[PDB]
């Protein structure tokens, strides 16, 4: 039957990065054509394979990606490039054969009030691993010695993005959907038309 | 911690199928890449075995195409690899390792299983031929011995001297496949020329799969 | 598919000094190598990952490096539990492939010592049931490179003896050899006077051990 990629974009809410979530679209008739012919999307970067090659290629299992960052990273979500939100947030794999999905949302998901809903974490101890989500909420010292939120040095890991709609094209509230094609040599689950 | 184990060894025939699985324990065994590797006896390992464990996702090598078929249960969390058509060059030490990336990407192998001793040939019993310690080649104040075996074809076995008391010199020497199908294995000890006849000397052979141990004096 | 070749495939070194392991590819791959470490006996275990980033566990000693063709794996600090078998693993793209190479063996470097020759006669236990066989002994020589061969009446014997070699021993850093002659009964009265010719590079001249029946 018809791809379940409608449901994907056309979401009621998306959550965070640091508690991104995942589908397992497999076994449909995708058709990759509701991409192209919309301009709506701020970044269309695709990566190891072509725009071209998505409607001939029978993937075996695609993986789609839903997270909010704070407008200039979308370039930090990318193979290769490093940040806040590329380290400890959402660590994406040199050889991504995928699509980067990202469109601006600064009037469905913004409030002239605020919009404080939406956080990300800033300190880990190290960096993460490419597709790893860490859903946690400890509180973050340089030692180990697990502190409490009144300390001196201990602070909290996750901080609040802040989203407004009286600001710049830089900071406005960005919905990115992470295609992540898994071509394996199995049976062809998702195929292109025709 | 992550630890993956595995099931025993598993003799089977040339021309039967061998099942062997891989249990996982210790992580959330939905978005991590499980491979299956093979290390032949002194040769090295090649081939990819990659399974997905997600739904049914499998991708195997070329010199192995329709002789592998893999599987994964999302209940047991335990993945099986069914290879058919065993030749006799298929006797080797099949593993299953983990990934470093998660199910989307792929990287090195970071967690091992602990291997299955596969092999094919028919099973039978041992025998222990004495050596004889020549009183001619004694040069170097030291002497020799040994417990030469003869065609045993299972080998979870092992030597020993005097029950295990001396332990000065139990080189004992890896098997081979002789002509005839089956292995054989050494173990010589040195000793003083001053403890000959007065120390005794008997091997303690502990071939478990054919219970037999026989226990023969130099 | 890209074929993985390592060029020393045995590395004689002491302990302390650097290692020099090689890793170099047939076509110009990025850097998506993998080193590894097989204990002799146990599983293998991973080393360095992209051929530059430190996996878990791995002491500082170890620092891997290289990109395209020429890859190399550098120990600082040499231990006595890190002489084992390495393994560079390399990862294709589009098939899912993976390549390893033939292992480049790191064994402890010693003085070499001269190979104890012992030979063996056959018991007349075994002469009952046919299938008689004389087993050479050569213990404590450290260079794994020894020619055991007979002396079937001054001449040359090959095809019917297979050889044993043990792995390097802890306390002394030496191997063992054991070299088995098969024959068959009545092949074996046929003759009386059976050597043992030991040809190794610690001794001075070929050592021939004989005895007579």
């Amino acid at each position: 039957n018809l791809c379940p990629f409608g449901e994907v974009f056309n979401a009621t809410k998306f959550p965070s990065v640091y508690a991104w979530e995942r589908k397992k679209i497999s076994n449909c008739v995708a058709d990759y054509s509701v991409l192209y012919n919309s301009t709506f999307f701020s970044t269309f970067k695709c990566y190891g394979v072509s725009a071209t090659k998505l409607n001939d290629l029978c993937f075996s299992n695609v993986y789609a990606d839903s997270f909010v960052v704070k407008g200039d990273d979308v370039r930090q979500i990318a193979p290769g490039q490093t940040g806040v939100i590329a380290d400890y947030n959402y660590k994406l794999p040199d050889d991504f054969m995928g699509c980067v999905l990202a469109w601006n949302t600064r009037n469905i998901d913004a409030t002239s009030t605020g919009n404080y809903n939406y956080k990300y974490r800033y300190l880990r101890h190290g960096k993460l691993r490419p597709f790893e989500r860490d859903i946690s909420n400890v509180p973050f010292s340089p030692d180990g010695k697990p502190c409490t939120p009144p300390a001196l040095n201990c602070y909290w890991p996750l901080n609040d993005y802040g989203f407004y709609t009286t600001t710049g094209i830089g900071y406005q509230p960005y919905r990115v959907v992470v295609l992540s094609f898994e071509l394996l040599n199995a049976p062809a689950t998702v195929c292109g038309p025709k | 911690q992550v630890q993956l184990v595995q099931s025993g060894a598993e003799v089977k025939k040339p021309g039967a199928s061998v099942k062997v699985s891989c249990k996982t324990s210790g992580y959330t065994f939905t978005d991590h890449y499980m491979y299956w590797v093979r290390q032949a006896p002194g040769q090295g390992l090649e081939w990819m075995g990659v399974i997905n464990p997600d739904a049914g996702s499998v991708t195997y090598a070329q010199k192995f195409q329709g002789r592998v078929t893999m599987t994964s249960d999302t209940s047991t969390s335990t993945v099986y690899m069914e290879l058919s058509s065993l030749r006799s060059e298929d006797t080797a030490v099949y593993y299953c390792a983990r990934d470093l990336f998660f199910i989307p990407a792929a990287n090195s192998f970071d967690y091992w299983g602990q291997g299955t001793l596969v092999t094919v040939s028919s099973t039978k019993g041992p025998s222990v031929f004495p050596l004889a310690p020549s009183s001619k080649s004694t040069s170097g104040g030291t002497a020799a011995l040994g417990c030469l075996v003869k065609d045993y074809f299972p080998e979870p076995v092992t030597v020993s001297w005097n029950s295990g008391a001396l332990t000065s010199g139990v080189h004992t020497f890896p098997a081979v496949l002789q002509s005839s199908g089956l292995y054989s294995l050494s173990s010589v000890v040195t000793v003083p020329s001053s403890s000959l006849g007065t120390q005794t000397y008997i091997c303690n052979v502990n071939h478990k799969p054919s219970n037999t141990k026989v226990d023969k004096k130099v | 598919e890209i074929v993985l070749t390592q060029s020393p495939a045995t590395l004689s070194l002491s302990p302390g000094e650097r290692a020099t392991l090689s890793c170099r590819a047939s076509q110009s791959v990025s850097s998506y190598l993998a080193w590894y470490q097989q204990k002799p006996g146990q599983a293998p275990r991973l080393l360095i990952y992209d051929a530059t980033n430190r996996a878990t566990g791995i002491p500082a000693r170890f620092s891997g490096s290289g990109s395209g063709t020429d890859f190399t794996l550098t120990i600082s600090s040499l231990e006595p539990e890190d002489f084992a078998v390495y393994y560079c693993q390399h990862r294709s793209n589009w098939p899912r492939m993976f390549t390893f190479g033939q292992g480049t063996k790191l064994e402890i470097k010693r003085t070499v010592a001269a190979p104890s020759v012992f030979i063996f006669p056959p018991s007349d236990e075994q002469l009952k049931s046919g299938t008689a066989s004389v087993v050479c002994l050569l213990n404590n020589f450290y260079p794994r490179e020894a020619k055991v061969q007979w002396k079937v009446d001054n001449a040359l014997q090959s095809g019917n003896s297979q050889e044993s070699v043990t792995e390097q021993d802890s306390k002394d850093s030496t191997y063992s050899l054991s070299s088995t002659l098969t024959l068959s009964k009545a092949d074996y009265e046929k003759h009386k006077v059976y050597a043992c010719e030991v040809t190794h590079q610690g001794l001075s001249s070929p050592v021939t051990k004989s005895f007579n029946r």
